[PDB]
């Protein structure tokens, strides 16, 4: 089926957009010290899966990465624990700087796939 | 329910409070 | 990034050491003055993965 | 396309190693400190054909046991260990940690301590008299003299417990107290025995052992490797971006 | 939810007392660790300063 | 006590590190913005038909 | 066989052991 390409590439576009938004949010919150209720910011990631044989890619869910918080010592802070160690986001920088580029490249590649498929479908529309 | 589908119920507004009251 | 925070802590520790040294030197003429000495301590350790 | 991931992983591990070196440099004056070594380990991935990927993960084998210098502060109860001496103290959870920080403090009730951790000698946590002057022998004997009393009333009151560890069988802990590894613990027993071959001296306090030249060379190498990896990332991204144009029609 | 916006905030000042000059002027005062001189603001309400 | 006057309490190390971090963060955010703009500048070409 | 060809059964899982047991 050549119609399924549209909702395969749309799924790919949506998944890559979600991944790029997650990476941008992590980069923005790379240094945020607290949330709305004292909960430290946690790096988040998306889960990709196949639609199903094989099909498009769907984002199953968004999960906070389970890594120890890079806690720092600020005793004169209300959020400090009993030992004065406040918790900071466990977000690197190279990871997101590469995730953005990879997501953009995949997005552009799927755009090219959709363009080619649409062109050949329109060409087939005038058989004979 | 699944994202991208059609449902006759409009989504509730999205809000981002700075601090929980 | 963690490196900047760690180096900031190190610079603060050295500044405090210089402060106590300067205080010790300033009142070298005060009667009955007992010289101070600042002792530091390393913070906790984060284990990315166990052996 | 996946060649970008090995380079970014190398850059991230270089950043981690730089963080370790910065942490080593930060506490360049804490008494009884042991530096943290660092190294890079290759971790090849064995796929099906043409194994051309070998990642890298930073690793720290452990502390190097080269003793630092010792400052002569003339304080009566400051001890400095031998080449492989270890003062045994009681940690927060009852485990016996090993330190080289000889700065011993005395509480109001005559209880000895080191940074809040009660030092244990022959027996349990040793407690000297209330307000007596304390002197440390050349092998760990503790003598107490009650102030005002005649000098011929100085009496031994306890003895420190000094253990000998080679250095390649001890690992650092989260709080910062070295403990034996599993194999060495099994071979030498759960708790070490106070060997009599270790001798110490009073009036001096041992500093840290961090090499500025090693730190500087490591920092320079890390910066250069990071720059090379960044260039590789840029090249791979450019190639992939220009190659995706082939997919068009 | 994927977007998490970022805003800046200032959780008050810091009360660490800075160092002090010795100007020898007879009517120059310095407070203790947690002292405050009480003055009258422009609107009549009281305020605390150092 | 009289005869002394208290100055401000501003930490030069804190100020310098914060300024460096802010500059780097701003540059990274600009990189993200330009990447997103360039990436989105071709979905219209897709829609062109 | 040659990379890029077609084969009946899938590739084995890929692992990156930090240290060989």
């Amino acid at each position: 089926a050549l119609l399924n390409i549209f909702d395969i590439a749309g799924s790919a576009l949506a998944a890559q957009s979600k991944r790029l938004n997650v990476a941008a949010s992590n980069l923005a919150n790379a240094d945020s010290v607290t949330g709305p209720d004292g909960q430290p910011y946690r790096a988040k990631q998306v889960v990709f899966q196949v639609d199903a044989a094989t099909g498009g890619v769907k984002v199953a869910s968004v999960i906070e990465s389970q890594a120890p918080e890079k806690l720092v010592y600020e005793p004169g802070n209300p959020l400090a624990d009993a030992n004065g160690y406040v918790k900071m986001p466990n977000v690197d920088v190279v990871g997101e700087m590469v995730n953005t580029m990879s997501a953009s490249r995949s997005y552009q590649a799927n755009i090219e796939v959709l363009n080619t498929v649409k062109s050949m479908m329109l060409k087939t529309l005038t058989l004979g | 329910g699944v994202p991208g589908a059609l449902s006759n119920q409009p989504a509730p507004p999205n809000e981002a409070p700075i601090a929980t009251p | 990034i963690s490196s900047l925070w760690i180096a900031k802590t190190g610079l603060d520790a050295q500044q405090t050491n210089m402060d106590v040294i300067a205080n010790n030197l300033a009142n070298v003429s005060t009667n009955g003055f007992k010289r101070q000495r600042a002792v530091f301590e390393d913070l906790l350790y984060q284990t990315i993965r166990q052996p | 396309d996946h060649a970008i991931y090995t380079a970014m992983g190398a850059a991230s591990q270089t950043l981690n190693q730089q963080a370790v070196t910065a942490s080593n440099l930060a506490n360049a004056s804490t008494p009884g400190f042991r530096a943290q070594l660092n190294a890079l380990r290759a971790v090849p991935v064995d796929g099906l054909s043409l194994a051309t990927r070998t990642l890298v993960t930073a690793s720290t084998p452990g502390a190097d046991m080269t003793p630092g210098q010792l400052d002569y502060t003339s304080r009566p109860l400051d001890v400095a260990l031998q080449q492989d001496g270890w003062l045994v103290v009681q940690a927060a959870d009852g485990a016996e940690g090993y330190t080289r920080n000889g700065n011993i403090q005395v509480g109001p009730t005559g209880q000895l301590t080191i940074q809040g951790h009660p030092v244990i000698g022959e027996g349990g946590p040793i407690t000297v008299p209330e307000g007596s002057e304390i002197t440390i022998a050349a092998d760990g004997t503790i003598s107490a003299l009650n102030p005002g009393d005649p000098p011929n009333t100085v009496a031994p009151v306890g003895r420190l417990k000094l253990v000998k560890a080679e250095g390649n069988e001890v690992q650092r802990s989260d709080d910062g107290l070295f403990r034996l590894t599993a194999e060495a613990q099994a071979e030498r027993g759960a708790v070490l025995a106070a060997d009599p071959s270790i001798r110490i001296m009073s009036g001096v306090l041992e500093g840290s052992n961090v090499k500025p030249v090693e730190a500087m060379t490591d920092m320079i190498a890390n910066a250069r490797r990071f720059e090379m990896q960044m260039k590789v990332i840029t090249s791979v991204d450019e190639n992939e971006g220009r190659a995706n144009q082939l997919l068009s029609m």
